[PDB]
């Protein structure tokens, strides 16, 4: 036999109950977000996984990383959810990061030039995503050897 | 030392993990690194040939 | 090397060379009877194995779309010749014409008022002008290294 | 804590880049080890780095995980019986103890790791279903030869994990690769249903021990304290090496007596110095100080005996421990 | 990069092949792509050409050197520099193999390399070894262990005079004319 386990259990009243002989039900709750279901078996090292992505609705759309802290030179990559494959993308200030979605449009990188911050957003058409970004400089803090020399 | 006498090009030197809680040199300057049981204390003295 | 190699009772050591977080300059790799140490004549470090009291796992799937047929695709009208001002409609299709779309460039692109206009789903129309001349019609990909001619 | 990620799926063409993060739900520090299920397909940069970048190569289904650990300190039992012995391969140490693993350093890593493969062993269960398991392999000593890595006195463990000693067991691991070290300890591979063989040979002589190694000019020479051998490697077939018995009398005195100097070997035969270019051995010190050395080291603690290669002024040393000191000293006073 | 210049041109070019790798992806499609190949000495031997400590990038180009890595080319041609470099051909589904054996020595570095009357010598300053070159098969190059502590100075401290190598060990001169070696300072 097998027992059905599912990551962050807080995605419903219920999410899986106890299978009732091999298998059991599913159920869904008001958020979304990304998990895992792993349907463990007994004791043996046999750890499957199934991935979910819950759309937010029809046709939304959420971005995998909210809030991104890039160095200069330094690149990064998005990632999203939705049912249309026409994904648009759409950034304010658009020349100070530039954005290159793949083949897919799922997926897009990101490429610091200048420091700066940035809110690199999509548009699938009814709802709308966001991803704050702050590029920091390649540096924090410097120090020396000596402070009161003598020559 | 100024200039010390080499045995290699690159100028390696064969070091000791020794029992006297250090490293040393094998093959340096006459000095002779004896232990001593009574005062439990390292006593060096001139390298003694015969 | 340090002031703090001569408190320590080595059993073993070797002269490393080189590594990837070291830079062109040799080091250390001396053991001890409960840990190991690294000297590079700077700073004494205890890279001795750490073992893991807590592992977690994290699934993670990955799907990689078919790269076959997206290679340079075959013609089948590889050339055509028409009269002075014919525009008859060009037939063709790429290598199963699957998982990615392509581009249709003509060069000089002076033969009509408009040579060739842009695909409404995967292919494009032809006409022409009232000239003669050699030319190419490029049918590049989106980005990638793909370029052929007609 | 539980673990999550915010990326299940993925949709990649050739070609194109990605770049998970991993998180854990507590913010301490720990340590990341990135996994791949099938081998290729994409390129890594930086696996301790919670942002792996990855970049798809070729066709296929793929599952990535990211391995959390909390690691601590820990310390280790190597007495001064048992030191270290620290062979060197593709610029990579290893440790090398009793009571514990060899823990190699890999060229590109920081930090001691136990060997990778180490104590793989391949199961086959019923309608041939293979599978791998990992059991309790300590070693004595561990030396590099012909791209390969050899072990000696394996304590060779099992299901049913009462060990079992087999102090003749000698296995090779496979060659090496670009500035890594060998992956592959397992003899039963093949299995599975051409080249990187590892296996054993399991020789038959007597005192065993099998204590010390060493080659020489692509030929090994293995010592046991009494019939030595020397090892023939073959390009690639099923008998990789062939041993064949050399001496009946010859043998190394300590794991550590034994050195090239020219084409040679400088070894210790219980009984006198021995210098054998192969298949004929000499007495560098038949009717000389054989009496002299023998008396000085058979006092106090003859294991304790060693040598070193002073090429910067052509001499051969045999460390050994002085007249008078305790019996349980292991720092060799005179040469 | 080399930048080799060819007999029948008068202009430095870069070497042909320099950088090619076969991937094939997924069903079995092959192809070739290029990376930055960077290289520290190449010499001739066997028609080949050879090279030392070998900069190889790939995909994701954060560089990983390989000092021991150690690549050969096919054969030479008609008054021309050879024109393969990848060790992954005949991957697309007899002869001209290219490869390489990636050392496991001490110091690395793999600093020199020079031959010897059909047999290479390789030197990385210790643990020299010796190059067989065969026919053709599997296997065209197989390198034995020679010696410990003999090893080269710098990367071109060594010369054949007499089917024998003047090397330099660092410690004194040496005149091995293949499986013994002599100190001549």
């Amino acid at each position: 036999n097998l027992i059905w386990e599912v990551s962050n259990s807080s995605y419903g009243s219920i999410t899986v109950d106890p299978s009732d002989s091999k298998l059991a039900t599913l159920t869904s709750f008001e958020k979304e977000g990304n998990l895992v279901v792993t349907i463990s078996t007994a004791n043996e090292s046999v750890v499957a996984q199934i991935a979910v992505n819950i759309i937010d609705g029809d046709s939304g759309i959420f971005l995998s990383q909210d809030t991104v802290t890039i160095r200069k030179g330094g690149t990064t990559t998005l990632t999203a959810v939705t049912g249309k494959t026409p994904v648009t993308w759409s950034s304010n200030n658009a020349s100070i990061v530039s954005v290159t979605p793949n083949a897919n449009s799922l997926t897009a990188v990101i490429t610091a030039n200048g420091e700066g911050n940035v809110t690199i957003t999509a548009d699938n058409g009814t709802k709308t995503a966001s991803c704050e970004i702050v590029s920091i400089p390649q540096i924090d803090s410097i120090s020396l050897s000596q402070s009161d020399v003598t020559v | 030392v100024w200039r010390k006498d080499a045995t290699n090009f690159r100028q390696r030197v064969t070091i000791v993990g020794s029992f006297l809680k250090g490293f040393y040199q094998v093959d340096v300057g006459a000095l002779d690194y004896f232990y001593d049981r009574l005062n439990d204390v390292v006593i060096e003295k001139p390298l003694e040939m015969r | 090397y340090v002031d703090e190699d001569k408190d320590l009772t080595p059993l073993s050591f070797v002269s490393m060379p080189f590594d990837y977080y070291s830079a062109g300059n040799s080091f250390l790799v001396v053991g001890t009877n409960k840990k190991l140490y690294k000297l590079t004549d700077e700073s004494l470090t205890d890279i001795s194995r750490k073992v893991a009291t807590v592992t977690k796992k994290a699934s993670a799937s990955i799907k990689i779309y078919p790269v076959v047929s997206q290679i340079v695709p075959k013609e089948s009208t590889i050339s055509m010749n028409f009269n002075q001002t014919k525009n008859l409609e060009v037939s063709l299709l790429p290598a199963d014409a699957n998982n990615t779309n392509l581009i249709w460039e003509v060069s000089n692109s002076s033969y009509g008022s408009i040579t060739v206009d842009p695909s409404d789903s995967k292919l494009a129309t032809l006409t022409s002008f009232e000239k003669e001349g050699n030319l190419v019609v490029t049918i590049s990909t989106a980005n990638e290294s793909v370029v052929a001619q007609i | 804590s539980s673990v999550t990620l915010d990326i299940v799926s993925a949709s990649l063409d050739v070609g194109e880049e990605i770049v998970i993060t991993a998180t854990a739900s507590p913010e301490g520090e720990y340590s990341y080890q990135w996994s791949v299920d099938k081998t290729g397909y994409v390129s890594t940069t930086s696996v301790t780095g919670k942002s792996i970048k990855l970049v798809a190569l070729r066709k296929g289904e793929i599952n990535v995980t990211c391995t959390v650990s909390q690691m601590t300190q820990k310390d280790y039992d190597a007495f001064d019986d048992y030191p270290w012995y620290h062979a060197v391969i593709s610029n990579c140490a290893v440790a090398t103890t009793h009571y514990e693993t060899p823990q190699v350093k890999e060229f590109e890593s920081e930090y001691f790791v136990d060997l990778p493969g180490w104590g793989e062993q391949t199961v086959v269960d019923n309608d041939g279903n293979p599978s791998v398991k990992k059991f309790n392999w300590k070693c004595e000593r561990v030396r590099s030869f012909n791209n390969r890595l050899f072990a000696l006195n394996m304590r060779e463990a099992n299901a049913s994990g009462v060990t079992t000693n087999y102090p003749l067991r000698l296995r090779w691991s496979n060659f090496a690769n670009e500035n890594k070290a060998p992956t592959l300890w397992d003899d039963f591979a093949y299995d599975r249903v051409e080249n990187g063989y590892a296996g054993y040979i399991d020789l038959a002589d007597s005192n065993g021990s099998l204590i010390d190694i060493l080659p020489l000019k692509d030929y090994l020479f293995v010592y046991t304290e009494f019939e030595t051998y020397i090892g023939s490697p073959t390009n690639n077939t099923y008998q990789p090496l062939m041993f064949k018995k050399l001496f009946n009398d010859s043998g190394i005195l300590a794991p550590e007596c034994v050195v090239e100097v020219e084409g040679s070997h400088f070894v210790v035969t219980q009984n006198d110095v021995i210098l054998h270019n192969g298949a004929t051995k000499k007495s560098i010190a038949s009717n000389r100080v054989k009496n002299m050395l023998i008396n000085e080291v058979c006092l106090v603690n003859p294991l304790a005996t060693r040598v070193h290669l002073h090429q910067d002024k052509k001499e051969v040393w045999v460390l050994y421990v002085g007249p008078g000191e305790p019996k349980e000293s292991f720092a060799c006073t005179k040469a």
